[PDB]
């Protein structure tokens, strides 16, 4: 494994020598030699895509993060009302509101207006440095800083970091690719995922996602 | 000059101005004579150029070319779909006892009790797995679309929308250079009306829920009250 | 402003870097978004200038076209239906299309033959934008004057950078409320003034989170 160079670990391993583009050489982290479509011939182009696909994965891993452990963790103990991820903005809408780890005593969310005006404000300001500028660093590499980033400083040697890159953006691709099962499973059963995973392992053969193929089968 | 019988194109050895309407910057274009600025990077050469690029994303050659395998991949789908979609409701109504001819609601006759009878008969297919017979697609499908972008069994180096080999011209009709650069713009003109008839298929499938042949069954009886609009208040919010 | 090196951005004050080198402002509402790259090629800008300003002039069009039957239902006129989203349904109705409720305006009774003409006419007149006409001929096809401006603001080319940048800006906004009326029409199913009327009623639960529930699959 190489992971990058002309000898890399490609998307359809024999049937990707004459697919491989020209304009995609074995530079970036996680180019398996997929622009099937034709959207990265020109490299500035590639560059904001790189960009798209890097904040795309960072954030789908954290939302992947933040839609399981609810739903695991009320599996193991501490009971909330709506355990599930896809319900979980209507717990600002109960009696009792929205609360962190479910106790009474930690936040008392009832407003929705406060805590989405609150993240406007604070990510205006935190989304614009990361744009450009900012006090953690303005002229660096904008899509891997470092610096005031890195407490612990895994970007030490080049060649650790460079597979630190590329584990990153498969972690990464991994993650966008389950968060669009997570969203297209939800909507075809109305149901959590670890409950869909549990649903899956009582009945592999027939509580799978085809015993849900004829729901959405237009009427009339 | 030309006489009544070259005019009607009697004589199939003189025609040389056949290419010139489809290649070549004197030929149709999209909005005809109301379509000036034909595109300077779409001149022609390719089969299909009606000079349309209105949103801009073919200006790259490399992405007007993967878009062109695209639009020959997507042509190519689109004509087997819509073949495809009709022929189970054409041969219901020819008398065939397919159960669920519609080819909207055709992957679930796979759930029934008997499988999936192909022609309505057991000693057909008689396919009862959905899990088998998508592996055995997913199986089959990776070995053919894997040699489809780099070669394999049947051709190697050859071409990687027109092959044409033993295999992919076995009728030999793209022997000729001027019979095979007009059948590419017939062939990318038939998959556009194909592909447009799909996405018609696919929007009348969602808003009727009918048959497309008895969409058209129910529009050769009514023409004028079952239209496409007496389905347009179908989706109004409430 | 709103031109050159120098010119409002759409980051504003954290805007120096992320702004494209190719988006050089010269051409209208050059605030620098380019997040995508989508208009690094030449050409892809010329196209998509393009087709922004004609959804920009559509969108506009559309917004007025769309609240104004709401604004004379609020004066007093109650048309064939006042709902822009309810809107086509007045050809079905019994006593047809009336226009501002006079069924002796314009009674349109065939639905086909409204888009028969429609087509007819927008046919033609989208065919002439493209290479010049009875209007035109070979001017800028995204401004080109001299047959649409019976007026003619495009004196002053100062004032008519001025005027560009501030149609490219209202167009921006009218897309804006033109997708604004898209996505409150499905979630709500009232008006866009009627929705006004109930985030004028009470402004804290007539909002976009009463109706942020509605859309949960649930088995
Ligand atoms: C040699 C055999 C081989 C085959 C068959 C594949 C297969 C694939 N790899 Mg690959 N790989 C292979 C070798 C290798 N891969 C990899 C590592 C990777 C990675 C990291 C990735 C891939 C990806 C892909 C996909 C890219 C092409 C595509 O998008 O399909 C398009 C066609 C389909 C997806 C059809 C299949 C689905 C199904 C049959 C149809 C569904 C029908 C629905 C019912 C219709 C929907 C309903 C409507 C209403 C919405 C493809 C599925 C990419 C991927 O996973 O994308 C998803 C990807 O990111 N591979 C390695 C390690 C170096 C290989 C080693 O040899
Ligand atoms: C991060 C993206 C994000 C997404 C995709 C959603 C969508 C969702 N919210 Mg949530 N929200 C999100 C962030 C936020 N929400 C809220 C405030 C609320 C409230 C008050 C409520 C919700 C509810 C819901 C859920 C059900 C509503 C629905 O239509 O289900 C169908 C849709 C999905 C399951 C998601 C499918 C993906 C999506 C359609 C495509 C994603 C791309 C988008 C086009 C990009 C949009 C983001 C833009 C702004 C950058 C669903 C998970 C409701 C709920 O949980 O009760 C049942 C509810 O009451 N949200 C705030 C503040 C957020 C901060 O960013
Ligand atoms: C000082 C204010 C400031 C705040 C509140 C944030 C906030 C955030 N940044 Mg950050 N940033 C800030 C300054 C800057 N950021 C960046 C460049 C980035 C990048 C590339 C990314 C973030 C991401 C994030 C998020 C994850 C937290 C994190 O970075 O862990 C430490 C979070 C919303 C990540 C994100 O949004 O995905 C979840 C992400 O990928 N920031 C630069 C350029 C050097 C900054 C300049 O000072
Ligand atoms: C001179 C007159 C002339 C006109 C007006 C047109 C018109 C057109 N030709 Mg062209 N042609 C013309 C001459 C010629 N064409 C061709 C050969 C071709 C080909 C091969 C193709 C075209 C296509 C097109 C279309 C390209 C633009 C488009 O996609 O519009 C799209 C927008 C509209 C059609 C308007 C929208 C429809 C409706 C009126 C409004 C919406 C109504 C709904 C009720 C809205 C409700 C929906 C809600 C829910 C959202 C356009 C309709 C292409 C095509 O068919 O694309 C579809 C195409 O592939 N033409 C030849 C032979 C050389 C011509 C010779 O003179
Ligand atoms: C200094 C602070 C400042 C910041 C941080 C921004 C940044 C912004 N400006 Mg701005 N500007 C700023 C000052 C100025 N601007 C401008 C001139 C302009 C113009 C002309 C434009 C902007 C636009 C924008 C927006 C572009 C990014 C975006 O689309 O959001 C991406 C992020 C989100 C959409 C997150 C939304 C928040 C919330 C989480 C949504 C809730 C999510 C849902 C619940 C999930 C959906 C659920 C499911 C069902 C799908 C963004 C708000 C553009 C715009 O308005 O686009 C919309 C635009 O056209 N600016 C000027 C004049 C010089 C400024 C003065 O200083
Ligand atoms: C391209 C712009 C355009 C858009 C976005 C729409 C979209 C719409 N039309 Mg409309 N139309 C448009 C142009 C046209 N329509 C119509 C003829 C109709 C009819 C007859 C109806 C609609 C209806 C509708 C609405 C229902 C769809 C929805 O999801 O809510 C919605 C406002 C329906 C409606 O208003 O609900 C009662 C309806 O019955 N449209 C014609 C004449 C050919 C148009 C001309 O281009
Ligand atoms: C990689 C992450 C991941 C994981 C762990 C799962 C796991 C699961 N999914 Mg999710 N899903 C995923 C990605 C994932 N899926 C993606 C990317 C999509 C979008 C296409 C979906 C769409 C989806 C739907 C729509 C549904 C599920 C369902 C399920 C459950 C049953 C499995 C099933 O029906 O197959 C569905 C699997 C897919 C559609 C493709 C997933 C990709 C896999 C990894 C590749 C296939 C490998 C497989 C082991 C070999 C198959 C052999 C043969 C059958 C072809 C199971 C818990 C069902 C459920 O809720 O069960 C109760 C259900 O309704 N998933
Ligand atoms: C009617 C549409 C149409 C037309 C005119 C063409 C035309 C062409 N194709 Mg394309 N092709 C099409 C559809 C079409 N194709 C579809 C749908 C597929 C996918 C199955 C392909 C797959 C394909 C490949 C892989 C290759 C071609 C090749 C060719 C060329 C020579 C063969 C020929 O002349 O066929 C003329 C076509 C007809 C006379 C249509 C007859 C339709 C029959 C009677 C119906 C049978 C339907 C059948 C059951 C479908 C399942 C198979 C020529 C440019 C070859 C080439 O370029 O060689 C240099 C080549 O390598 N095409
Ligand atoms: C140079 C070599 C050229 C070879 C060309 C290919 C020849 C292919 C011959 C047909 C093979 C199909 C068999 C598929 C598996 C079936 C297994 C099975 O269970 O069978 C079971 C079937 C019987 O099963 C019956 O099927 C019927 C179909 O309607 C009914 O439904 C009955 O109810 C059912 O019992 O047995 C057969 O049909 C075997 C017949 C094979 C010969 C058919 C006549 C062909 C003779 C001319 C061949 C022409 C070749 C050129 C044309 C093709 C060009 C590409
Ligand atoms: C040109 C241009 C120009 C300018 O400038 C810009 C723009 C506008 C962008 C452009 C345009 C574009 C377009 C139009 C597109 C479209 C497409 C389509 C429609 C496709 C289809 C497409 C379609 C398709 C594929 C289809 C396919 C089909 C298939 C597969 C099959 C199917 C089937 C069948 C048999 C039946 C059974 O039962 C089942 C199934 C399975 C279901």
């Amino acid at each position: 494994i190489e992971w990058y160079g002309p000898d890399r670990p490609k998307f359809l391993g024999p049937f990707s020598e004459g697919d491989t583009p020209a304009y995609l050489t074995g530079e970036f982290p996680g180019d398996y030699g997929w622009d099937t479509a034709g959207l990265s011939a020109d490299p500035e182009t590639f560059k904001r895509y790189r960009e798209l696909e890097l904040i795309h994965a960072r954030w789908a891993m954290l939302g992947a993060l933040g839609c399981i452990t609810p739903e695991l963790l009320a599996k193991n103990g501490i009971p909330f009302g709506e355990a599930v991820w896809f319900k979980a903005g209507a717990q600002i809408f109960a009696e009792g509101g929205l609360n962190y780890l479910g106790n009474e005593n930690l936040i008392h969310a009832q407003s929705i207006i406060a805590t989405l005006a609150f993240q406007v404000v604070v990510m205006g300001l935190a989304e614009a440095y990361r744009a450009n500028g900012g006090p953690l660093g303005e002229g660096l590499d904008p899509l891997h800083p470092g610096g005031a980033f890195d407490p612990l400083g895994l970007a030490d040697d080049p060649d650790t970091f460079a597979e630190l890159k590329v584990k990153e953006i498969k972690n990464g691709r991994l993650a966008m690719f389950s968060m669009f099962g997570f969203f297209v499973q939800a909507i075809v059963t109305g149901k959590g995922p670890i409950q869909n995973l549990d649903d899956h392992l009582a009945n592999p053969t027939a509580v799978n996602a085809f015993a849900y193929a004829t729901k959405f089968t237009p009427s009339a | 000059k030309k006489t009544i019988r070259e005019k009607a194109g009697w004589w199939s050895n003189g025609g040389n101005e056949k290419l010139s309407a489809f290649y070549g910057p004197d030929r149709g274009l999209w909005l005809g004579p109301l379509s000036g600025t034909t595109p300077a990077y779409l001149t022609g050469e390719f089969p299909g150029d009606y000079g349309w690029d209105s949103a801009g994303l073919s200006a790259d050659p490399e992405t007007f070319k993967r878009y062109r395998e695209l639009e020959l991949i997507h042509a190519r789908w689109a004509m087997l779909g819509a073949l495809g979609c009709i022929t189970p409701e054409l041969l219901a109504k020819n008398g065939t006892p397919i159960v669920e001819p519609v080819w909207f609601k055709a992957g679930a006759q796979i759930f029934a009790e008997g499988g999936l009878d192909y022609l309505g008969n057991p000693g057909l297919v008689h396919a009862q797995s959905i899990l088998a017979t998508l592996a055995v697609q997913v199986i089959l499908m990776g070995a053919i679309e894997g040699y489809r972008v780099n070669g394999g069994p049947a051709g190697e180096g050859l071409d990687k929308l027109h092959p044409g080999g033993q295999f992919f011209d076995p009728l030999g009709l793209a022997e000729d250079p001027d019979a095979f650069a007009e059948l590419k713009v017939k062939e990318i003109k038939n998959g556009r009306l194909a592909m447009f008839s799909m996405f018609g298929f696919f929007v009348q499938a969602i808003v009727t829920g009918k048959g497309p042949l008895a969409n058209l069954d129910e529009h050769l009886a009514s023409p004028f009250t079952s239209n496409a609009f007496t389905y347009a208040q179908k989706f109004t919010p409430q | 402003e709103f031109y050159g090196p120098n010119r409002a951005k759409w980051l504003g004050p954290y805007s120096e870097n992320a702004t494209p080198a190719y988006l050089t402002g010269e051409f209208p509402g050059d605030y620098g978004w380019d997040t995508a790259g989508l208009s690094a090629d030449p050409e892809t800008f010329k196209r998509y200038r393009e087709l922004e300003l004609i959804h920009a002039r559509w969108a506009m069009l559309g917004a007025l076209g769309c609240i104004t039957p709401e604004l004379l239902a609020k004066s007093g006129t109650q048309f064939g239906e006042a709902v822009w989203f309810k809107a086509g349904a007045q050809i079905f109705s019994e006593g047809g299309l009336d226009y501002l409720g006079n069924p002796s305006l314009v009674h349109a009774q065939n639905i086909v033959a409204t888009l028969a003409v429609q087509v007819i006419l927008m046919g033609l007149v989208e065919g002439y934008r493209v290479n010049g006409g009875p209007a035109g001929e070979g001017l800028d096809p995204l401004y080109p004057g001299e047959s649409f401006d019976p007026l003619g603001l495009a004196d002053d080319p100062d004032t008519f950078a001025e005027l560009k940048v501030k149609e490219i800006k209202n167009g921006r906004l009218a897309m804006f409320s033109m997708f604004g009326f898209f996505v409150q029409a499905i979630v709500t199913g009232k008006g866009p003034i009627q929705n006004l009327d109930d985030h004028l009623s009470n402004p804290t639960v007539n909002n976009a989170f009463a109706f942020a529930t509605k859309f949960t699959p649930s088995a």
